[PDB]
């Protein structure tokens, strides 16, 4: 009893399905995309199945060093 | 809507199955709907089971409890327990899916259909909980049907192609039962037996003549007991005894399953005769002696005399004494040299393990038994990773005999719990206190005090 | 109704769906940003360069495998500000060298002070005592020594627990084998605050639901209650007979009753900080003295104790190498403790 | 010395036991 | 009235200080002889062998333990399941020695508890109360049966069960985490959110209808003595609590209703303990906790490393070491 | 009623990435290695 | 890093000749590896006797050689001891002990070869965790 429009009514209505049968699914396709374009890896620098390692490399690109470990990585990378 | 919200019957919506004990129409209805969903489950899963099975890998390899059922009733299987026909399955799965359907359409009817209440309508058909006569009649009728069911294992092994026999000599194989055990000393005498270790009441159960003997007996004794019921009353001392209402029935019938529930969590994981390990896989004793016989069949092959072989403890690293001497195997396996299984006997003599069978006797069969038992093992992740928990993945496996047990342990487990609720419930409702207690003629107001 | 902060006031604490206050200014913000940096991370960072582990959904993880992992050792207690000098403004770099760690400890952190503003708050307004608030001080008390103290008195952020169902599973596992902390006097208070709290949790629930006074017609007896009703709902005196008879004690005073089950697992969680802040020292209770130099001189000497001490030797050997990836450490097969067999 | 004390407080506390439940306040309506 | 009908008068008398009833005579057998043998043993038994490899382990106070070390050893990895009373040992010499006090206290334990439960539903029937406080006290009971009886049965030796000890106790869980990765199963997981839960409502319940006591008292006396025993009137102010707390988090978040509030402090640790229970009770027939160890691999088959293969090294750190006498062969398959 | 209220703005803070992050997730159930 | 040709490249014979396996060979191989040898053999060690792991190394010191595609074929249809000097089909699935281990009985010489190659392959990948046990876990 706080003012607001009950969710019951609010989740009930036409209008809301209008509005919300196109903001829902219009998200959850960007999130998909996000993901199937590539490009949440390269928001994240989240490695991809095939760059956790160089083809002969067997040893794990740990950071050692606190102020140039964004150099280290970015070696590592290379 | 007679009856079907809280202000009418008294009952909240998800107690609203209790707004049916005086219905006993619309009772009857979710009873049998509830049976066609039993039967349904029977069908479908056998289906599912045949659908997905490969006839040349062990059953236990592939996830399958129904068609372990089947086979272990001499129905599709041949020696050692390769699958000859999967038709027998096919058909078990069918005829319960298709007569699912039929108590489907009963209980559907009943519920939503058919008279709400059945004592206006038929006098052999209504009952009253109170009517302790119409009670003992319907129990007694029950009776009977369990009695033909039990009879019909009788008739199966006996008379219509036999049963799968694990013991068989010269190995497993389907087997008619010709001499079942009559003797009530031997049928009683398992349920006298320790539930204990090297006794397990009547989990040792290691014999199909005392299999097919005791349902036999059961079958007689529960025909027997039914006509009992249905032609008397009950004597005045079981009147005194019990609560008589719907839900204190409930109760006692809900603390039979939960005691039959452990009791079949038993059965499955030390029992290998109504369990064959060909189908089930090996039990958990069975699997650990197993892995203590292929290395002591090893060794040995590399020249180790198993019987003189000291190990760091001072115990014999393969071979050791029973705390009443009797030679088992040694290692952790110690506490399993109460486990018998066909492919082990032949090497136990009057004193145990045979040294001199082990030296000379070991069949190439045994050593593939015990490697096969050894490496299925019932141990696996919940997400059936097979092995130890700290494995690595490669292995889709958990035993049929873990699915078994664990499963029924749970179940026995809150059956024991809703006895207890419904019992309790049912002594306060007979006594007029299940509401709460009277603010006032609170009974504990009119006692003295403790001190 | 006066100057802007009157105004303000006036507006901060409508009464709304969602109440807001003063205190909503710290908390809102801070608990958003450490919830949604926690989800961010979960599904899309990795922690590979930090742990050599992968720990999101988009590696391939699941919900009990994914984490926010700390930092690396290197890091040693930095802040890890994204401006700051390690990630330089660089979002990513700054993802891949843990910064979200810090990031959701410390937003967490002012969270929780916001949550605890929030009791004081809302009590005030609605005219209650602050117990509330003050019970709350326990799950402060746990997260400040756990989260903050004990990482501050070890190396680094990388020894604090990461932000994961799986991950905090290792971070007990690791508390048994390097701290040996079931042994420790603080943890088993703790142990007996919770799991008595929970006793009286149930206890308290069945005794008022199996003494309720008939209220009501309905054999369904939720209805048969009313907030505003004088009376109490169930009977304290038919409660304390059955007690006093079964158990041998009762309670007789409601109001020492909910004080009581406000003091047992707020006082266990306290006990169960202060031997955290012990094992930032590593002021463990690891040992017993005189059990070591009997089980020293005594071959055949043998207890649960000393039991307990092989399996942590265990746990250190087998687990080090791969857990603190930054001490490179090579253990021969040779050298690895193991008994016979296994 | 030390099963001594060890003993010596178990004891104290099955002691308790007995006053708090039989020399406890009683409980008055 | 005849003797037999005084006799059960008196057993099932309301007016004892401890009530009695048909519970009770067994109980009171059955726990007196667990407690006292219990007590002497925990004081005096001498080394047990547990693990049935003749490496008896130390368990009482004056063969060199502490209260935190000290425990009734459970009894020989020989014996497995058989049932070792003391008429089965040649003297109480080998009784001691197989570890016969353990089975002695736990079989008598396990039937006292069961019967300190049906005690429960009995009392509340002669007082006239609702039934089911006994249900509640089924979740420790199942939690006790689990690690005492259920798990021996599955593992095949009562050497496996929980040790009757501070120090045995942890033994039992890092053995368990080695053995089923019980962390990782959704059960434990279930009775941690249970207890974690239980601890928090628990405050939270005492916190809230502690803060709404009705002014009755002045400052210098406890608010306590605002409350009298046996009084009619509710000593807080539930409307107010709900005030409070429907404005700490949102109204529908908070119980108006005492009798759903109380219902849901009964169930959420009972529920959550009864899952506890039944993770020991079917980890005992070994279906264990998830196993992800290298679920995660790259594109080349390289295994990435997840917290889960962290946690199976700290187990094999266990597993390996764990009873390092006993096991011969290659896998420990109970 | 007013449409855009704190609580309005409260509910679209977490339902809104929701959404976005269970596309997201769901995408990730076909990525291969 | 990815599976290329080049990891999929093994030794066909004890002559040097290479084959070069598909990777739906190579899938082929896991997942046939799985159905009929992994309860014993899981990441290259030996359950029942733990003494012979599946190493390349130790595949080359066997008699006849077993580190080639040729050797491990012809071990699945006739499995001998370490050393050559005993057939073991009666207690090893073979192709011709099919009759008492029936998941080889529907295995196809094309079946053999991705399980050869799997046995080939994955220490090429896996280093010393193939074979290594535990201790590699
Ligand atoms: C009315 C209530 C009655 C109350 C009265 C109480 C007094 C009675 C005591 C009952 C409790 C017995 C405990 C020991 C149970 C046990 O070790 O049971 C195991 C036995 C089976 O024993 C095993 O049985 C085996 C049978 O297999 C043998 O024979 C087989 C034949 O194929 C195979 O060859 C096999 O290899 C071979 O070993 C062997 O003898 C084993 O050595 C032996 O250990 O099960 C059995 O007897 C049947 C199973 C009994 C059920 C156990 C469930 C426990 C219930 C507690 C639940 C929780 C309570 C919750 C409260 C809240
Ligand atoms: C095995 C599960 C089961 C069964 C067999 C029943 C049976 C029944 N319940 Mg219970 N119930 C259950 C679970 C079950 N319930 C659960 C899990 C809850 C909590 C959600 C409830 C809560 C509940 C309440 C609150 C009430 C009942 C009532 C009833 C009865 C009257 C139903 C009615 O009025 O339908 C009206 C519904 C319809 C007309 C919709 C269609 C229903 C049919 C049966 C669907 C059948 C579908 C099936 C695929 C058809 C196959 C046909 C084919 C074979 C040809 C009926 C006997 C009522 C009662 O006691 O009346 C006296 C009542 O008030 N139930
Ligand atoms: C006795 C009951 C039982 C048992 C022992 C099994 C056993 C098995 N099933 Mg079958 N099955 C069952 C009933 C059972 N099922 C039912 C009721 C269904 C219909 C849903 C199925 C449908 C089915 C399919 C479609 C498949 C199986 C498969 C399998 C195998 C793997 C199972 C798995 O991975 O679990 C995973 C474990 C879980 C999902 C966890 C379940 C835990 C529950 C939720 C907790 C229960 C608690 C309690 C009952 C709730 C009470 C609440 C309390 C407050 C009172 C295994 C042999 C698989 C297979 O291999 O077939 C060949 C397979 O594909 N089952
Ligand atoms: C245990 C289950 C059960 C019980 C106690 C009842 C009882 C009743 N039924 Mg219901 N019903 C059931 C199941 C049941 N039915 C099933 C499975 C179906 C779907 C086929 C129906 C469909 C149904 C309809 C459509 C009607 C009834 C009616 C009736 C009433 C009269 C029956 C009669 O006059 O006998 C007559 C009996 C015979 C002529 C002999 C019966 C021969 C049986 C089939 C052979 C027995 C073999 C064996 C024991 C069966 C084993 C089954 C098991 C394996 C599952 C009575 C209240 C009527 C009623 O409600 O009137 C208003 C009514 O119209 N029933
Ligand atoms: C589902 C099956 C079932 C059910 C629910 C009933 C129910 C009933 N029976 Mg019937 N009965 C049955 C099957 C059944 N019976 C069968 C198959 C037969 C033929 C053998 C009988 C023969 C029979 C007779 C001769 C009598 C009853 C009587 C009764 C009534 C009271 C029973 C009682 O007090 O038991 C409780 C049991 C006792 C009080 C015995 C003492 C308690 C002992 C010590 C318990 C020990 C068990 C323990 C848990 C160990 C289990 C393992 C064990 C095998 C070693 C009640 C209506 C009585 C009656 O009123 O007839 C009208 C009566 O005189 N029944
Ligand atoms: C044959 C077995 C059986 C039968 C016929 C009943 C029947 C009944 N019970 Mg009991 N009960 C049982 C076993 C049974 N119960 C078990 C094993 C337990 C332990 C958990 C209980 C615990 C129980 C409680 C606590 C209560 C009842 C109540 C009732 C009544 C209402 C049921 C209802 O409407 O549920 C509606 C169904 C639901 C709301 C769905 C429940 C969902 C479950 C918990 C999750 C399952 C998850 C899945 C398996 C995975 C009804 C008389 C009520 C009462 O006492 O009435 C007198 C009540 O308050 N039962
Ligand atoms: C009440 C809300 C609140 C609080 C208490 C915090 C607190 C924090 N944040 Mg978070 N943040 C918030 C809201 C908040 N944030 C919001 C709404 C966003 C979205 C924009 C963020 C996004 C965010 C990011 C991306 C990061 C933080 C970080 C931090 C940490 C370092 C902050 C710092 O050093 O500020 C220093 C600034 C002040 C203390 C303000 C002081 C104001 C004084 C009193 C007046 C002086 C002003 C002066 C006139 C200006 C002259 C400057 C001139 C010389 C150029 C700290 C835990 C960092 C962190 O977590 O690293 C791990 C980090 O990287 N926050
Ligand atoms: C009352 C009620 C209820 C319940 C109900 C029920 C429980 C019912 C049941 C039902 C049933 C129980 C049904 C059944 C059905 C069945 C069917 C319908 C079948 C069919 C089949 C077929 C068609 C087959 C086919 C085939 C063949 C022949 C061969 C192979 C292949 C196939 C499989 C395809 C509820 C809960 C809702 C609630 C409300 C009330
Ligand atoms: C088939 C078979 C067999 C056989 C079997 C048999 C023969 C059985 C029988 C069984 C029986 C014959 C059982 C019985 C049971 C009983 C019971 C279970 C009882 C119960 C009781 C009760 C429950 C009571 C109660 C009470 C009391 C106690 C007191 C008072 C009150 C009252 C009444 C409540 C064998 C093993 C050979 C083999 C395999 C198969
Ligand atoms: C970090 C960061 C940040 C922030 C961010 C955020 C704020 C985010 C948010 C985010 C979010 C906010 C997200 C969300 C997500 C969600 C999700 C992902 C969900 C899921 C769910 C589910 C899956 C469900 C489940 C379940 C349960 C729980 C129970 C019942 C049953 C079921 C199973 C259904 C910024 C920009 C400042 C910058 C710096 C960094
Ligand atoms: C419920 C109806 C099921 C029909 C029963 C089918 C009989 S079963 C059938 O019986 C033969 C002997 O006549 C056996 O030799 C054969 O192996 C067996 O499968
Ligand atoms: C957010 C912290 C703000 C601290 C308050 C600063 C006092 S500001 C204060 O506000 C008055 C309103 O009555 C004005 O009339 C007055 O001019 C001004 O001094
Ligand atoms: O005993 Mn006690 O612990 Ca159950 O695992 Mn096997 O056994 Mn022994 O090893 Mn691991
Ligand atoms: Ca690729
Ligand atoms: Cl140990
Ligand atoms: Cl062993
Ligand atoms: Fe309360």
């Amino acid at each position: 009893t706080t003012g607001e429009r009950p969710f019951s009514d609010i989740i009930t209505s036409v209008r809301y399905w209008v509005i919300h049968s196109i903001t829902i699914p219009a998200l959850f396709i960007a999130g998909w995309l996000f993901v199937s374009t590539g490009l949440a890896y390269d928001v994240f620098g989240t490695p991809r199945p095939d760059s956790y390692y160089a083809q002969e490399q067997r040893s794990i690109p740990l950071v050692t060093d606190r102020f140039e470990a964004k150099q280290q990585v970015e070696t590592f990378l290379e | 809507a007679t009856n079907r919200d809280q202000e009418s019957s008294g009952f909240a919506w998800w107690a609203g199955n209790a707004r049916l004990i005086n219905l006993s129409g619309k009772l009857l209805g979710a009873h049998v709907a509830h049976a066609g969903l039993i039967v349904f489950w029977a069908g479908a899963m056998t289906l599912f089971e045949l659908a997905h099975f490969i006839p040349e890998k062990p059953m236990y390899e592939q996830g399958l409890i129904l068609i372990p059922h089947i086979a272990t009733l001499g129905w599709g299987v041949g020696p050692g327990g390769e699958v000859v026909d999967t038709f027998p399955f096919f058909v078990v799965g069918v005829v319960h899916l298709i007569s699912s359907a039929v108590l489907g359409f009963g209980g559907v009817y009943h519920a939503i259909r058919g008279p709400e209440t059945l004592e206006e309508y038929s006098s052999f058909f209504g009952y009253d909980w109170k009517d302790k006569n119409k009670m003992t009649t319907i129990l007694g009728f029950h009776l009977i049907v369990l009695g033909i069911g039990a009879l019909l294992l009788v008739a199966k092994a006996m008379f219509f192609g036999g049963l799968y026999d694990t013991w068989a000599p010269g190995g497993g194989d389907v087997r008619v039962i010709t001499n079942p055990t009559l003797d009530p000393r031997v049928i009683f005498g398992y349920l006298l037996k320790s539930p204990f270790g090297g006794e397990g009441w009547i989990v040792s159960v290691n014999n199909l003549e005392d299999v097919v003997g005791g349902h036999i007996w059961i079958g007689l004794i529960c025909i027997a007991g039914g006509i009992w019921h249905i032609l008397t009353t009950p004597f005045g001392w079981a009147r005194r005894a019990f609560i008589w209402s719907g839900e204190a029935y409930l109760s006692y019938s809900l603390g039979a399953l939960s005691m039959m529930g452990f009791i079949a969590t038993c059965f499955v994981w030390f029992n290998n005769t109504v369990y064959p390990s060909e189908f089930y896989g090996p039990t958990g004793p069975e699997a650990s002696q197993a892995q203590a016989m292929t290395f002591l069949i090893r060794d040995q092959k590399l020249g180790a005399n198993v019987g003189s072989a000291q190990g760091p403890t001072g115990l014999g690293k393969y071979l050791m004494r029973s705390p009443t001497g009797e030679i088992i195997f040694g290692g952790e396996t110690m506490r399993f040299w109460d486990f018998r299984g066909p492919w082990l006997e032949p090497l136990r003599g009057p004193n145990g393990l045979d040294l001199n069978k082990i030296k000379n006797d070991i069949q190439p069969w045994q050593e593939r038994r015990a490697a096969e038992y050894m490496t299925h093992a019932p141990l696996g992740s919940l997400n059936s990773v097979g092995g130890v928990a700290t494995e690595i993945n490669s292995v889709n496996f958990v035993s049929p005999r873990s699915w078994l047990a664990t499963s029924h342990f749970v179940l026995a487990f809150f059956f024991l719990v809703g006895h207890l609720w419904h019992a309790g419930r049912a002594r306060a409702a007979a006594a007029g206190f299940e509401k709460g207690i009277d603010r006032e003629s609170e009974p504990v107001l009119s006692m003295p005090s403790l001190d | 109704e006066r100057g802007w902060f009157d105004i303000l006031d006036d507006w901060l604490k409508r009464d709304r769906f969602v109440f807001v206050g003063w205190s909503g200014i710290l908390l809102f913000p801070c608990a958003y940003l450490a919830l949604g940096g926690w989800l961010t991370g979960t599904t899309f960072v990795t922690s590979w360069y930090t742990h050599g582990l992968a720990s999101s959904y988009l590696e391939g993880c699941n919900f009990l495998t994914v984490a926010v992992s700390t930092p690396a050792n290197s890091m040693g207690h930095s802040l890890l500000l994204l401006w700051g000098p390690e990630a330089q403004g660089d979002f990513t770099r700054w993802c891949q060298l843990g910064g979200l760690w810090t990031f959701i400890a410390l937003h967490g952190a002012f969270g929780l002070i916001g949550f605890m503003l929030r009791q004081f708050e809302i009590a005030r307004l609605v005219g209650v005592r602050p117990y509330n608030a003050i019970a709350f001080s326990a799950p402060i008390a746990v997260f400040v020594s756990v989260f903050l103290i004990y990482p501050l008195g070890q190396s680094s952020w990388f020894f604090a627990p990461s932000f994961g169902v799986a991950a905090i599973f290792r971070f007990l596992l690791f508390f048994q084998g390097f701290h040996n902390w079931t042994l420790n006097p603080f943890h088993m208070m703790g142990v007996a605050g919770v799991l008595g709290g929970a006793l009286l949790c149930a206890i308290h629930g069945a005794t008022v639901e199996n003494t309720l006074f008939q209220d009501g017609e309905g054999a369904s007896t939720f209805r048969a209650f009313n907030p505003t009703q004088a009376e109490e709902t169930y009977s304290m005196v038919t409660a304390n007979r059955f007690w006093s008879q079964i158990f041998g004690i009762a309670f007789s005073n409601k109001r020492w009753l909910h004080f009581f089950m406000l003091f047992v697992p707020v006082t266990g969680l306290w006990m169960s900080a202060i031997g955290v802040v012990g094992l930032a020292l590593n002021l463990r209770s690891y040992d017993f003295i005189s059990q070591e130099i009997r089980a020293a001189e005594d071959p055949e000497f043998e207890t649960f104790y000393t039991k307990n001490l092989l399996l942590n030797e265990g746990i250190r050997a087998w687990m080090a190498p791969q857990d603190q990836p930054h001490e490179n450490f090579v253990f021969p097969e040779e050298v690895l403790p193991r008994g016979n067999a296994l | 010395m030390e099963t001594i004390t060890y003993v010596f407080i178990f004891a104290c506390i099955i002691a308790l036991f007995f006053f708090a439940i039989f020399f406890r306040e009683p409980p008055r309506i | 009235a005849n003797l037999w009908e005084r006799f059960c008068n008196w057993v099932t008398s309301t007016d004892n200080r401890l009530y009695v009833g048909w519970f009770g005579v067994i109980m009171i057998p059955t726990l007196l002889a667990a407690t006292i043998c219990f007590v002497i043993a925990f004081i005096a038994a001498p080394p047990v062998d547990i693990d049935g490899i003749r490496e008896p382990v130390s368990g009482s106070l004056l063969y060199g333990n502490n209260i935190i070390t000290g425990a009734v050893v459970p009894s020989s990895n020989a014996i497995g399941l058989h049932f070792y009373p003391i008429w089965e040992a040649a003297s109480l010499d080998e009784w001691l020695y197989n570890g016969g006090p353990y089975q002695l206290i736990i079989f008598h334990f396990l039937l006292g508890a069961s019967c300190y439960m049906g005690r429960q539903w009995e009392l509340s029937y002669r007082l006239g109360m609702r039934p089911w406080i006994c249900v509640a006290y089924s979740a420790p009971l199942a939690s006790a049966f689990a690690v005492f009886l259920i798990y021996p049965i599955g593992q095949g030796s009562f050497s496996d069960g929980m040790p009757l000890g501070i120090s045995g106790t942890f033994n039992f869980m890092i053995v368990f985490q080695a053995e089923h990765n019980i962390l990782m199963h959704p059960f434990h997981q279930l009775g941690v959110a249970g207890v974690f839960g239980g601890a928090l409502f628990c405050a939270m319940h005492g916190s809230l209808v502690t803060s709404s006591l009705i002014r009755e008292t002045t400052e210098t006396e406890s608010a306590n003595y605002g409350y009298k025993f046996g009084q009619e009137e509710e000593t807080y102010n539930i409307v107010a609590a709900h005030g409070y707390f429907g404005r700490l988090i949102f109204q529908y978040a908070s119980f108006n209703n005492s009798r759903s509030l109380h219902f849901f402090l009964a169930a959420w640790p009972v529920v959550g303990v009864w899952f506890a229970a039944l993770g020991i009770s079917t980890m005992a027939f070994n279906l264990n906790g998830f196993n992800f160890n290298h679920s995660v691999i790259d594109a080349k088959g390289n295994v990435i490393n997840t917290w889960a293969d962290i946690i199976n090294r700290a187990n094999l750190g266990m597993e390996v070491m764990h009873e390092r006498n006993a096991h011969n062969f290659p896998l420990d398959l109970a | 009623y007013p449409i855009f209220t704190v609580r309005w703005v409260a509910v679209h803070t977490l339902a809104v990435p929701t959404i976005f992050f269970l596309g997201a997730i769901a995408a990730m159930q076909f990525i291969q290695r | 890093a990815e599976l290329t040709p080049e990891v999929l490249t093994v030794p066909l014979n004890s002559e040097g000749k290479t084959i070069t396996l598909t990777e739906k060979q190579y899938l082929e191989g896991k997942r046939l590896f799985q159905y009929a040898c992994a309860s014993c053999h899981v990441g290259g060690i030996t359950k029942t006797n733990p003494s012979l792991d599946l190493r390349t190394e130790t595949l080359a010191l066997a008699t006849p050689p077993r580190d080639n595609i040729e050797g491990l074929v012809d071990y699945m249809k006739n499995p001998t001891t370490y050393d050559g000097e005993q057939e073991i089909a009666e207690v090893h699935p073979s192709l011709r002990s099919a009759d008492i281990f029936p998941k080889m009985r529907n295995l196809t010489e094309k079946d053999l070869v991705a399980i050869a190659g799997h046995i080939l392959v994955e220490p090429k990948i896996l280093g010393d965790k193939w074979g290594g046990g535990k201790v590699y876990y």
